[PDB]
């Protein structure tokens, strides 16, 4: 054992050790520290290497041209830069944009900004499930619609929308389609050259890499074209400037070979334990489920408790290292869902990972079992409720 | 970011239950004040002639809130009913260490105190 | 001795071992990996500490208030974050701007950008020694002059502007001052308290810190107020969102405290070699110094020769790591400074750092002086100057 | 990102330095093409009734331009005014290996060679 139990692995991840130790040949005097723009020398020229290797791992696991990948600082610039750069570039034949209520707030108060520039956004909301009515995006895609945003896994409730399906929509009637791939990667399978996808976003520190580094795939053919926002030389084929962070780059090249080769095991391993914590907490009164169990992501799992208090319910679970719908707001998602305040308050974000173990699932489950029968038993709400 | 007073309160509340509302030596008020919709319940029977018998309470908050009403119950036993009339959320602050932001529990708990001596004085009759 | 000879510090520098080592511990799983936006467990709540450490670090080098202090991916995000926010917010007071032909790129390119988003930049020409005329620089300002721009050290000469006495002229006449001070920052002395600047940008790697993470100091009296660039949920205050990267940010704070301690004395050592290697070269025919040897960086020295390929210049210094006046386009620095494209062509850039040794300044002056008259020899320039 | 050949020539450039202009042996011929500014300077001696003796070159440029020039004084030697005269950049280019880039460095060698001739033809008179 060893308390307290680390369940958050949506908010981060602990790098792994074989990322780690290839890192470390990039940093030192006696490593490969050069810049890999110092385009005159052995040691410009043996970063660069590792450079290439990284950006041809990355693009090995989704299937995508190593060209098509811009790298940026993390899956955050990553969203700025795709909705930015393509809206800026595109904006003449329209102002249009849509995309997802639920949608990380990397791209919402992206999209906040952009209609305070003179672009309008149309926020959708999806299904009590979480997933998206096509039907609606359709509905909602005007002539001028020029770009559309729909992430791929859901970083609070894990559902996963068919991207498959809404980049036909898009690439049929001429419409940008983006991505925020962030939860998926190395999780759920991805191929570029089967998708019809423009723009996609990942980072590394969700699937065990380094934080403070991600990318952005730009889609060659039928070439996308974005344009930069941030400046300084035009590095990145001039979408991204600035000096390519190596040892960071390879972290994340590392990361996703690794992710590559263990991620399909190792994904259905997670699904039997948020199968079995849901089967240990799924028979406690009014407990609800949100997301899709069956159509969501196997490493997360979002649950909201009835007639108990957000906060009291998180400090029951001092044993837990969760997240919850709090922050003097509770969360968009989980109200965008068709939750009230006090449910969506009372909601507790478990996310699995690589270290997690039936033993750890079995010891939370009992946990949660507890407290909320406990907390129950100080609630008068559960009185009236139990009582007419 | 808890204090320990209140650590001891939340995970150890005392006090907690109800009594019966037409016991006719009881008077209970339930205050809630959404604004943060917290809501809890308090309510006492009076040693006939004055002093307090007995409280007890149920609610439905921050451990803080929680922590808070506890205190209230333990606090009024053995009181009067005006002494315990003059409690004063300031003073159940003071003692929680209560942050800025959890400073509504005390208001709050003070008024169910003070509610729930209002519903046994207008009982009689 | 090992050849080649490391001469590129400017381009970038080798992580420091005591900067990498407590990198490490946050990164693995036994390590504090934790992120520190979760604010609801212990992980969240150590990594927090460990920034905030940093974060302090960085303050006490530069007497900033660490509060003043926002994180970035690097110096040209900074640079971007610096020149965009303050514009785009004080634009309504007036929409030019002035700066620096010999800026670095992030921070013209930005111009560049923001010309063409509506904005009027004034580029001014420096001196042949590569300071600038401060009489230039007031009649430049108008009373819609909202920002100036002007660099500490250069990153291609390493001359000095006297930032603070542009500080004054600025925050006299209510000009938002921003100063990139990427090549200065542990090596010249900085203090905030003192100086009247507004803005200032910097970076780890140039400092012996890793790649991928920089700062910016935003004066919070008088307050100095920007336009975030970098969308989704308002981190460092609302200036800049998206995870911080912790290891990265350890390593900057580490690094920083570094040069607090050790840049009094090796800042007058690295005088010493680069003085020595101009002795070693100043005496050969024609041979030009840019910048100003009185004053200007203790660490870099670009020459140019006359008579001498740029590119067989470099080649014959196979020896060597350094950097030119090379790229389909002279050094925009060396042609501001009123040197012909070819003349650009052949320069050098020395830069000195941490692990060189008068040993290798010797080596490298008799390099030069071999290379230079033996390229010579082939050239008929030469002739033509040599005879009439 | 230069060829093994390359490096030879321009770490040990074969014929530098200069023959006497007047030497009525000689025909020289100095070309230059602003466009990135190099220079090369060639120029022949030549047995009389044909053949020619010997060749000396200085040139200005890169590594590339430098042992383009000094490949063609070296295949000049032994050979005759109109063998020299048809040798063509592309040959010189082929070579040497020369990028895309550097092939400026052929036309401006196969230049020099053919001024230099010119020259000789010239005085004579
Ligand atoms: C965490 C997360 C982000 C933020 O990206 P960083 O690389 O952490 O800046 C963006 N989108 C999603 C869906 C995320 O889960
Ligand atoms: C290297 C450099 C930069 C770029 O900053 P990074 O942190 O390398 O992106 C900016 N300004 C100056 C003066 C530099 O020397």
């Amino acid at each position: 054992m060893k308390l307290p139990i680390y369940l958050d692995y949506s908010a981060t991840t602990p790098v792994d050790p074989r990322v780690a130790e290839k890192m470390m040949q990039f940093m030192t005097m006696d490593g490969t520290f050069g810049n890999p723009a110092s385009r005159s020398h052995r040691f410009g020229w043996q970063a660069e290497e590792a450079v290439d290797i990284a950006r041809n791992q990355i693009a090995d696991l989704v299937g995508a041209d190593p060209r098509e990948i811009v790298f940026t600082s993390g899956a955050t610039e990553s969203d700025n830069l795709a909705i930015k750069g393509a809206a800026n570039f595109y904006q003449k034949k329209g102002k249009h944009i849509i995309t997802s209520k639920t949608e990380h707030k990397a791209v919402l108060d992206t999209c906040r900004q952009l209609e305070r520039e003179g672009f309008e956004v149309t926020y959708l909301a999806p299904q009590r499930n979480g997933i998206i009515d096509l039907k609606e995006l359709e509905a909602a895609m005007r002539d001028d619609t020029i770009l559309v945003s729909i992430m791929h896994v859901n970083n609070e409730i894990g559902v996963v929308q068919d991207i498959a399906a809404i980049g036909e929509m898009c690439r049929a009637r001429g419409i940008i389609y983006h991505v925020d791939a962030t939860q998926s990667v190395g999780k759920l399978p991805i191929d570029l050259s089967q998708l019809k996808v423009d723009l996609m976003s990942f980072s590394g520190h969700k699937i065990y890499g380094p934080k403070g580094i991600g990318a952005l795939y730009v889609r060659r053919k039928p070439r996308v074209r974005i344009e930069a926002q941030m400046h300084g030389g035009g590095h990145e084929r001039g979408m991204r400037s600035g000096t390519l962070p190596v040892h960071q780059i390879v972290g994340m090249g590392e990361a996703y070979r690794i992710a590559k080769e263990e991620m399909a095991t190792e994904m259905e391993r997670l699904r039997g334990l948020r199968n079995r914590l849901w089967n240990g907490i799924k028979d406690i009164e009014e407990v609800y489920l949100n997301g899709d169990l069956e159509h969501g992501a196997p490493n997360i799992l979002n649950v909201s408790f009835n007639y108990v208090e957000g906060e009291s319910l998180i400090m029951a679970l001092k044993d837990l290292a969760v997240s919850s719908g709090s922050a003097l707001e509770p969360s968009y998602v989980l109200r965008a869902l068709g939750l009230n305040d006090e449910l969506a308050h009372s909601s507790i974000r478990f996310s699995l990972g690589r270290f997690t173990t039936e033993e750890e699932i079995d010891y939370t489950i009992e946990l949660v079992r507890k407290s909320i029968g406990r907390l129950r038993d100080l609630s008068p709400l559960w009185e009236m409720y139990k009582q007419g | 970011a808890y204090s320990e007073k209140v650590i001891d309160h939340y995970e150890n509340p005392r006090n907690v239950g109800s009594f019966d509302n037409n016991d006719e030596n009881v008077g209970s008020g339930m205050v809630g004040a959404p604004a943060c919709g917290d809501v809890m319940k308090l309510q006492i029977k009076v040693n006939d002639e004055g002093i307090i018998e007995d409280a007890r309470f149920k609610t439905y908050g921050c451990g803080s809130a929680i922590a808070s009403s506890s205190l209230v119950t333990e606090w009024v036993k053995g009181k009067s009913l005006d002494e315990a009339q003059a409690i004063k959320n300031t003073d159940i602050a003071e003692e929680l260490e209560l942050p800025p932001v959890k400073i509504h529990c005390s208001i709050l708990a003070e008024d169910a105190i003070k509610a729930a001596i209002a519903d046994y004085k207008s009982k009689r009759e």
